[PDB]
């Protein structure tokens, strides 16, 4: 996790791919002063494991491209350091059934 | 939190002259509007881009472009839409055509 | 599964053993399996038949020359198959009239002669089903043959199965 | 006379309350398409004129065309008109050589009838002879006839009831017409009740 | 069976908000006949409530969100809606509510 | 078939013959086929042919 | 000669021929008087331009103008395309003479019928041999 | 034709608001003997739903009507819905219900075992 | 009398599938059409007296379906055809759910 | 040719066979519509095999019109003809055109072309027949002929026959 | 009569495959060759064979018969023709997708400009649906204009690998029209690319390429979008119109096909005969533009093809959009057959889901009821009363599919019903009918009512079923739809019924409720002060359907037996029903008599009024509908209705001049 | 617009909420598996009230 000030050089942004399994996440100052998972707005996202995952497809019969979707650059997605094809389970308030958890797969 | 925020505004809408919604309706028009990742709009550009059909697509808006485009595309229908259906004049799989009907033959010895 | 067009085929030929896609080689049956295609001569297509006849009077029971034979089929007939038989009474005749062999002692002969062969199954039947005399006449009259069986044996073959002829 | 309907007197609609006439012109001309394609106004007979509407033509006169004062029903041939084909054909099955026209002739609304008016012949600008033949009904004020006062109160008549039916003041005078209060305040029409 | 759990955890909370020892022995009075009664009762009313599967609840979403739009400082109503349901990235009244 | 100027091959013909199992009769127009001359005329476009290929001799030979 | 492609509307129950039929227009049906079996159902009672095939022949044709987005460039090299075709010079000079017809019509202010008749008797006396050498005002005239 | 100030809105006629804004598997695979899920391990509900009660209603009463064999002791009853809704009331309606999962797999409900609870 | 586009969506709320059907093919236009299984278009010719059945270009003859589709629905295929797109109709499927 | 499959046909059995003795009604339809029905698919089919267990699936109601659809598997015997292949026969009909030779439940036409051009047709003589220097053509006579076309409809099947190879024509 | 018996399998269509007719399907599926541009004959009587109404493509007339398939109107579903086009043709709704394929692939031996040798190009092959993946190869491979017959390798930059390629420099291509025009780069020479090069320069793209490109090998290749064969649609899609039966009118596609005959026959002259390079240039635009023009008429930038009278081609794109197309005018929505619209008016004698329905809409509307040995006698009576007297019946439809109209029929004598015929007969009481106002904006704006034939001509209605429809009487009218069979009939009955939708589930709360004068006279029948005398009482208590026969014990006995209002309208309530609600300032007393009680059906305090009857939740439609049942809501509305309507046309309520008057 | 992209919605029989591809909008309806009319407002007694009152 690089913790930059301003910006990064695009000259040095493209080698932020290195080589696998190393992966690099470049966070700013400036978006990071206020925690956003400590929004009223932003409920509890727990990520899953591969076989939580493939529980989770097998018990509703599910593909991965029928599951709900969060994308790739979703603030909440960088603060998990969300990789392709992880799911989350998200936990919100219900005004219906007061728990509701949904999941979302990170494209 | 973009779909709650979604939900408080659309609720804000309908409760702005004091008419009440049940909750799940607008729970489905937002959780619609955010299932792609990002606030799919409802217009021509937003959910009628999505693939789920071109006979259905083309009912919307932009009918002969969508199937243009399927046709260059060789788009497979498979006509598990209600559009689908209710062109090719069968019954959709919705309500009552939900599910099948076949007859019982154990049953239908065993009542004499 | 493709579901592409392939409107070309070659068409169904006997002498390049081509038989259509629903008569291969192979076919997939009830239960699933791949089994061998069965292909009857004219003697046991009419031994099958008249099985299957008698196995279907037998259940609704429980629920030789070619004169006393005729009559005796075209009673079975009669008792066994309800209308539109007139097909069936055709084929009935033809497999009477057109019959080398009488009994299952002979067709099995046949069978076990014919299955040591290594032959397709559609080419053993028309060798059993027609009486030809020269390897020369079976060669022309099966074209398949060609390339395929020797002639010495393809001889031995004929002779055996017109010494075993009967009738 | 709820939802904007009201009660009308049907005693009141016997003596010619709202009794309306109405009034229905229908016009028709003979073209000449050319020499031998040319329509002409007459009465025209099932053996030699083709595709002939079910409808009667007996109340045609010999010019095609019916005279005033006569009653009509619906679909009833009032201008009778025939157009000739090309001869020996096979079409319908019904088709023969007795059969040199066809028929063009104006029949009246299906749902209409009502009395011939006034039948006019008279040529066009192009010379060509055209008539116009007016049919006219009573119009009676009956369940669902629309009314409206002169305050946007517009509504339907529910139903009709005679006049021992209706509400009556002490001097024996009973409405023409009942409607409903709730008409009144939601509306702010107040000018309906000053007007009364 | 976590799902079933979360679906019905805010009906179970009003279920023991209703039928506690002390409502029931003192408020409610009710007998043993009357506490099979009211618990056979919840369990059939709340088996009849489940949405049944085939349900079109899209076209009924979208019908009960666009009937009261039909009869309706900020911008609210139907351009507020519309600016909603066409995910615009220009508002007339774009507004924070800063605590 | 002279009547409808239709084409009928010799596998459909036969399906088209009549009870009496001596003419063909036309789908349309319920006519006794006739025949036509594919392979009367079949040696005269071989003799075409040979009227070709001398005639096309200095051509191949260039 | 030619094929039939003739269909009949005959009762098969009455077998009476002609038969009476009754076209229920209202009930969209075909029927017959006398037992009122129905023979065909789903009947047909705007979307194109009126042609008379006797006065003009059985030309199709359409012109090609200004749209609401159209320009000036590609309009001009069509129209010249369309001018520049060889098979219809005879139709393109019948429809020039009924152009004159029509001009000199309605500079008398006859009627249409004199117009129609006028067209007709030009389109009956077109392309004659012991009509060529005549001027083409005489021709004009006479069909006038 | 006709010239009223009735205001009458033309319906299903949005396309003049349409041109105003116009800018802005795993478990199972194929149709093998696995689309069919056996009866012990059966996840749908087991009461019978409002649209599968309305649709046997409709296939017995139309079944009832093509003189089909009725397997209850009329009253005197005629009308082919009250029939099938009497076989219904003592669960003597011989069919059985394939409630598809959106996988394309499917279980089979008989409709004697069926609660009928609405 | 129109039954359009929204209440056809009325009638989806409602679940009643085999009357949103019937409104739209046994009470407005049900065309009985043959199909190949070789390709989805329309063009077999159909000789029903005759019982014989043929897609030229497939050349098949036993392969032959027939469909009930709304008269609408066959014009849009045949206008589609004309457009040069191919609305080829099958009756099984191909891909998993 | 005679063969033995395994074949899969859809029944729509009406609603007033819906009885308690409704599957003896399936195989009673089953044997009407098979036995002696010609399919171009699988050609003649002649006798059905196997009939104490024949597997009924469950059946299907169909949507709008309450009939029952069955997909009953079965095995049967079937006769289907190829080109390239000899078959045996007896003639059944003459004419000038040719003869009508019966094989199996098929007739297969020998046209006049497809003949050695010794064979000429003979009206006058009763029956119409077919005379050669060294063998004759008549009805219900002895013929071996060779199957070179064979067209199959929906619902029937027509076969073109020669006799023009050696080793052919009478036994 | 239907349709005629076919041996194929029924089958429905599970998938809808897309493409594009290769030109050897089209002349594979055509019956005809179209090479004449007239359509009547020369004697302008008979169809002309090469016409564009070439009797092989099928018939439009109910006399004749279509050539190939032998059938009638009814039963044929036309044949499709082929034009053989001189010169292949731009398809217009395909030229931004060629152009955009013209820019991913080679000018000059077609192959694809970047491969998987660069690493922008692997990435977006990676795509897996077609269109982004697609849109990612234009746009990386816009902007090189070489074919690049020598690339850098891909491990290391170091040694150059050559890839099949020419070199050569790709123009940019630009539209201007309906033709593209390329432009080298100089070392800008612009030339119009034509579509005969365009073509062979896709029939040259492997099939790797266009795979890549979203192209399907077997039902959609890029070679395909050039029209060289165009199909003719058959006369079923060009209807030859009649405006009196006695013109010969015909569809503006056969216009604009005679046009796309004219302009192929004058460039098949042309090339034929000799003409300069300008003059088939010029002919081969005008054959593009007719082409375009037949499958589109409105383009951007292109002059409108205008018919003799002035008004513009309709196209067949503009055939299928809009409200008025085959999607949404005739296919999302059609009209329909069993249908009938007239005034509605309100009936407070009425049930809640009953409809009254008049007696001619009644004779016109039919239901086919098949005959059962239940209904044999009725339906032999129906069929003897004829279709001129209600109830009765119009036809008689037999086991072979013929129907006998029962008109016409008299003369004939009796007709003996079979069990499995059907008789049409006219719809009767108690019958679900499908009744509905447009808009229709909601679910409760259409649903089933019971027929109660009545002797007037609008329908009648109650008036608590207003709310839901959004109906009033000012001359709303409301549709009937009539189902045709048990199954929909049932489901209409069992799903659609109005008392089944009494609570909406758009606001968890009833819709329907006690209105206008029902709710003011319920409000004045249950104040205090309203006491009922034993007369009145009794015609009251009458008026309730189900009332069990028993008196009431008056509220006063002495001096004098009176009843209150509210005892009264507790009859109509049904036992068992509690109700409690309290307003401001209410107690168990209630001196203002608000709020609402009712234990065990009876009103024990509360005048009666919106809060309580109306589309409220908690009100006693809600309570009384989960309580006891639809069935017993209905019930409690026609109770309601009936008694508290009997109760104000007897006490009378008014309004003047002088209420607005402080 | 509404009806147009909600058109293919459906409860399934597992209970999750689908559209025509089989994407799973709901895992289960409304977040509690209700239909709508079968729904009324009620007082949730436990969160109201002081801790007092909460204890007697
Ligand atoms: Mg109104
Ligand atoms: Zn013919
Ligand atoms: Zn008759
Ligand atoms: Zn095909
Ligand atoms: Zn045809
Ligand atoms: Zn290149």
């Amino acid at each position: 996790i690089f913790v930059y000030q301003n910006n990064i050089t695009p000259s040095a942004m493209k080698l932020v791919p290195s080589i696998p399994p190393a992966t690099i996440e470049t966070f700013n100052e400036a978006a990071l002063v206020v925690n956003i998972t400590h929004h009223e707005l932003v409920p509890k996202h727990i990520r899953l494991s591969s076989d939580e995952k493939r529980e989770l497809l097998k018990r509703y019969r599910l593909k991965e491209s029928q599951l709900p979707r969060i994308q790739r650059a979703d603030p909440v997605a960088l603060y998990l350091g969300l990789k392709r094809g992880e799911v989350v389970k998200i936990i919100r308030k219900s005004e219906t059934s007061g728990r509701y958890a949904s999941y979302r797969i990170c494209m | 939190a973009g779909r709650a925020a979604l939900y408080k505004e659309v609720y804000n809408v309908i409760a702005s002259d004091g008419s009440y919604v049940n909750y799940r309706h607008m729970a489905l028009l937002v959780d619609v509007m955010t299932t792609q990742g990002g606030l799919t709009s409802v217009t021509r550009h937003g959910f009628n881009r999505s693939n789920t059909g071109a006979l259905m697509r083309c009912s919307f808006e932009e009918t002969v472009e969508i199937l243009f485009e399927a046709g260059a595309s060789a788009e497979l229908d498979d006509c598990r839409g209600v559009s689908e259906n209710v062109i090719l004049g069968q019954m959709a799989p919705i309500g009552t055509g939900a599910f099948d009907v076949m007859i019982d033959e154990e049953s239908l010895v065993k009542y004499m | 599964r493709r579901r592409r067009l392939k409107k070309v085929e070659e068409e169904e030929n006997a002498a390049t053993l081509q038989l259509g896609q629903e008569f291969q080689l192979k076919q997939i049956n009830h239960q699933g399996e791949e089994e061998e295609l069965i292909a009857l001569n004219l003697s046991e297509a009419r031994l099958v038949i008249k099985e299957a006849l008698v196995e279907r009077r037998r259940a609704f029971k429980r629920s030789e020359t070619r004169e006393k034979e005729l009559e005796s089929i075209d009673v079975l007939l009669e008792q066994t198959t309800g209308g539109n038989n007139k097909d069936l009474k055709n084929t009935m005749q033809y497999l009477t009239n057109f019959s080398r062999f009488r009994d299952q002692e002979t067709v099995g002969a046949v069978i076990q002669l014919l299955k040591s062969t290594g032959l397709h199954p559609f080419e053993v039947a028309q060798l059993g089903s027609l009486a030809c005399d020269t390897a020369d006449e079976a060669k022309t009259l099966i074209p398949s043959l060609n390339n395929k069986i020797s002639d010495d044996e393809l001889e031995r073959i004929l002779k055996e199965l017109s010494n075993l002829e009967t009738l | 006379n709820q939802e904007d309907s009201m009660i009308m007197n049907q005693s009141s609609i016997d003596r010619g309350l709202f009794r309306s006439l109405f009034f229905r012109s229908y016009m028709d001309q003979e073209k000449k398409y050319g020499m031998s394609i040319t329509e002409t106004f007459e009465k025209p007979q099932r053996t030699n004129t083709l595709r002939m509407k079910h409808g009667t033509y007996d109340k045609l006169d010999d010019d095609g065309l019916i005279a005033p004062g006569v009653r009509v029903s619906g679909e009833d041939v009032i201008i009778g008109k025939t157009t000739p084909i090309s001869p020996d054909e096979e079409e319908l099955g019904q088709r023969t050589a007795y059969h040199s026209k066809r028929d063009a002739s104006t029949p009246l609304r299906s749902t209409e009838n009502g009395i011939v008016d006034q039948v006019l012949v008279t040529t066009n600008q192009d010379g060509l002879k055209f008539v116009k033949v007016r049919v006219r009904t009573t119009k009676i004020p009956q369940i669902g006839d629309k009314f409206a006062s002169r305050h946007g109160q517009k509504g339907t008549i529910g139903i009709t009831y005679r006049r021992e039916d209706m509400p009556f003041t002490a001097e024996g005078i009973v409405p023409d017409l009942i409607i409903n209060p709730h008409a009144i305040p939601s509306r702010m029409t107040v000018a309906h009740l000053i007007e009364c | 069976q976590n799902a079933q759990r979360d679906a019905v955890t805010l009906f179970c909370c009003l279920l023991r908000s209703r039928l506690a020892t002390r409502r029931v022995l003192q408020e409610y009075r009710l007998t043993k006949q009357a506490f099979d009664w009211v618990l056979s009762n919840i369990e059939a009313q709340f088996l009849r409530s489940v949405v049944h599967p085939g349900e079109m609840v899209g076209v009924l979403a979208a019908q009960s969100i666009g009937e009261p739009a039909t009869q309706m400082k900020v911008t609210s109503g139907v351009p507020r809606l519309k600016e909603i349901l066409n995910v615009a990235k220009n508002m007339k009244t774009p507004s924070l509510t800063v605590y | 078939c002279p009547i409808c100027l239709t084409k009928y091959t010799q596998l459909e013909a036969v399906q088209l013959l009549n009870f009496d199992r001596t003419e063909f009769l036309c789908s349309l127009c319920d006519e006794p086929l006739v025949e036509d001359d594919s392979g009367k005329k079949n040696k005269e476009k071989q003799d075409k042919l040979n009227r070709l290929m001398d005639q096309i001799q200095p051509i191949i030979d260039s | 000669r030619g094929p039939n492609l003739n269909i009949v509307l005959t009762c098969p129950e009455c077998k009476v021929y002609p038969p009476k039929i009754v076209e229920r227009f209202s009930e969209g049906d075909v029927v017959c008087a006398l037992c009122g079996l129905v023979l065909s159902d789903k009947l047909v009672d705007r979307v194109g331009e009126a042609s008379n095939p006797l006065l003009d022949g059985n030309n199709l044709s359409t012109r090609i103008g200004k749209g609401e987005t159209t320009d000036m460039r590609f309009t001009k090299e069509l129209n010249k395309a369309q001018g520049k075709n060889v098979m219809d010079k005879k139709d393109n000079e019948v429809q020039a003479a009924f152009a004159k017809i029509t001009m000199l019509c309605d500079a008398a202010e006859l009627p249409k019928i004199v117009k129609d008749c006028a067209k007709e008797a030009y389109k009956l006396c077109h392309d004659e041999k012991t009509l060529k050498g005549k001027s083409m005002e005489s021709i004009m005239a006479a069909s006038i | 034709n006709e010239n009223f100030e009735d205001f009458d809105v033309e319906h299903f006629s949005d396309e003049e608001t349409y041109e105003e804004k116009p800018q802005f598997e795993q478990i199972r695979r194929k149709t093998l003997k696995e689309k069919a899920i056996p009866k012990d391990q059966r996840a749908t509900t087991p009461y019978m739903t409002k649209y599968e009660r309305a649709r046997i209603l409709g296939t017995r009463a139309l079944q009832i009507s093509m003189n089909a064999p009725v397997f209850v002791d009329l009253e005197g009853e005629t009308d082919p819905l009250r029939i099938a809704m009497k076989e219904l009331a003592e669960k003597k309606i011989p069919l059985v219900i394939r409630r598809y999962l959106p996988d394309g797999s499917f279980e089979d409900w008989s409709v004697e075992e069926l609660i009928v609870d609405l | 009398l129109r039954f359009g586009e929204m209440e056809r969506d009325c009638m989806i709320a409602h679940g009643a599938a085999s009357f949103l059907k019937e409104r739209l093919m046994e009470a407005s236009d049900a065309f009985r059409v043959h199909i190949c299984g070789i390709c989805g278009l329309m063009t077999v010719i159909a000789k029903l007296n005759h019982n014989q059945f043929e897609c030229k270009g497939c050349d098949n003859k036993i392969d032959i379906y027939q469909i009930h589709i709304p008269y609408a629905a066959k014009l849009l295929f045949q206008e589609l055809m004309a457009m040069n797109i191919t609305p080829r109709l099958y009756t099984d499927r191909s891909r998993d759910f | 040719m005679f063969f033995i499959k395994d074949l899969s046909l859809n029944i729509t059995l009406h609603p007033s066979f819906f009885g308690p003795r409704m599957k003896q009604y399936l195989k009673t339809k089953l044997l009407e519509e098979v036995e002696g029905s010609c399919t171009g698919k699988f050609g003649y089919i002649l006798c059905v095999l196997d009939y104490d267990n024949i597997d009924i699936q469950r059946g299907r109601i169909l949507p709008t019109d309450g009939s029952a659809e069955f997909n009953v598997k079965y095995r049967a015997v079937v006769f289907k003809p190829f080109k390239g292949e000899v078959v045996d026969g007896t003639v059944v009909s003459c004419s000038q055109h040719g003869f009508e030779v019966q094989v199996g439940p098929m007739k297969v036409f020998v046209t006049k072309h497809l003949m050695p051009q010794d064979l000429t047709f003979n009206a006058g003589s009763n029956p119409p027949s077919y005379q050669s220097s060294e063998d004759v053509i008549t009805i219900k006579s002895r013929i071996r002929v060779k199957i070179e076309g064979c067209i199959s409809q929906v619902s029937s099947i027509h076969a073109i026959g020669s006799i023009k190879e050696d080793y052919l024509g009478a036994i | 009569v239907g349709q005629q018996y076919s041996s194929a399998p029924l089958r429905t269509v599970k998938e809808v495959q897309f493409g594009l007719f290769s030109p050897e399907e089209v002349r594979a599926i055509s019956v005809a060759k179209i090479r004449f541009p007239e359509t009547m004959d020369e004697t302008q009587t008979r169809a002309k064979i090469g016409g564009l109404n070439d009797p092989r493509l099928g018939s439009i007339d109910r006399n004749l018969k279509c050539q190939t398939c032998q059938e009638g109107m009814n039963e044929c579903p036309g044949h499709f023709g082929h034009i053989d086009l001189a010169k292949p043709v731009f398809h217009v709704g395909f030229i931004a997708k060629i152009k955009k394929v013209c820019e991913c692939v080679c000018m000059h031996c077609g192959k694809l400009l970047l491969d998987e040798h660069n690493e922008l190009m692997r990435q977006a092959l990676a795509i897996k649906d077609s269109k982004k993946r697609f849109a990612a190869i234009w746009t990386l491979c816009k902007t090189k204009m070489v074919c690049e017959t020598d690339v850098p390798s891909e491990d290391d930059p170091t040694q150059l690998v050559s890839r099949g390629g020419c070199g050569n420099t790709q123009p940019t291509i630009r539209k201007d029209g309906l033709k593209l025009v390329g432009s080298w780069k100089k070392d800008p020479e612009l030339r119009v690319l034509s579509t005969e090069e365009i073509l062979n320069i896709f029939k040259h793209i492997s099939v790797k390429d266009f795979t890549s490109l979203g192209f399907n090998e077997v039902f959609s290749r890029p070679e395909w979008m050039i029209l060289t064969c165009l199909p003719v649609p058959p006369p079923p899609v060009r209807p030859s119109i009649s405006f009196n039966e006695s013109q010969r009118g015909e569809d503006d596609l056969t216009f604009k096909l005679a046009d796309i005959l004219k302009a192929n026959i004058s460039l098949e002259t042309l090339e034929h005969n000799g003409a300069p390079h300008h003059a088939i240039e010029e002919a081969e635009s005008l054959l593009q533009f007719h082409v375009a023009t037949y499958m589109d008429n409105d383009i951007a930038g292109q002059p409108q093809a205008l018919q003799k009278s002035g008004r513009p081609v309709k196209s067949i794109r503009a055939r299928l959009k809009g409200k008025e197309g085959r999607i949404r005018g005739n296919l999302m929505g059609k009209r329909v057959d069993f249908s009938a619209r007239t005034v509605i008016s309100g009936d407070p004698n009425l049930e809640l889901d009953q409809v009254g329905v008049p007696k001619s809409i009644a004779k016109t509307l039919t239901y086919p009821e098949v005959v059962t040995p239940y209904n044999i006698d009725r339906l032999t009576q129906l069929v003897r009363n004829g279709p001129n007297e209600h109830p009765g019946a119009k036809y008689v439809i037999r086991d072979s599919g013929d129907r006998i109209d029962l008109r016409y029929s008299k003369r004939a004598g009796d007709i003996q019903l079979q069990y499995g015929w059907k008789v049409e007969r006219h719809i009767m009481d108690n019958d679900p009918v499908l009744f509905n106002r447009q808009p229709s904006l909601h679910k409760m704006s259409m649903m089933a009512h019971r027929v109660k034939v009545i002797p007037y001509s609008t329908f009648r209605l109650n008036l608590s079923v207003t709310s839901p429809y959004n109906a009033d009487f000012d001359g709303d009218e409301m549709n009937l739809h009539v189902p045709q069979s048990e199954e929909t009939r049932a489901e209409l009955s069992q799903l659609c019924a109005v008392p089944l939708q009494i609570v909406s589930p758009q606001s968890n709360k009833p819709c329907m409720g006690i209105v206008q004068d029902t709710l003011c006279g319920i409000r004045k029948l249950t104040l205090r002060d309203t006491f009922i005398e034993l007369d009145q009482v009794l015609n009251m208590l009458y008026w309730v359907p189900d009332w069990d026969g028993v008196i009431p014990t008056p509220a006063i006995i002495k001096p004098k037996p009176l009843w209150s209002g509210k005892q009264i309208l507790s009859v109509a309530i049904p036992n068992g029903i509690h109700l409690q609600r309290f307003d401001e300032g209410t107690t168990l007393l209630s001196p203002k008599d608000n709020g609402m009680l009712i234990i065990d059906g009876q009103i024990i305090f509360g005048v009666v009024e919106k809060k309580t009857v109306g589309s409220s939740n908690g009100g006693l439609i809600h309570v009384v509908t989960r309580e006891k049942g639809p069935q017993v809501c209905a019930k409690l509305f026609g109770n309601i209705q009936k008694v508290v309507n009997f109760w104000l046309l007897h006490n009378g309520f008014s309004t003047g001049i002088g209420d607005t008057i402080a | 617009r509404l009806v147009k992209a909600l058109e293919d919605i459906m409860v399934h029989y597992d209970n999750t909420t689908r559209n025509s591809l089989g994407n799973v909008i709901q895992f289960i309806y409304g977040e509690d598996g209700m239909d709508a009319a079968h729904i009324e407002k009620q007082s949730l007694d436990t969160i109201g009230g002081s801790d007092a009152a909460f204890e007697k």
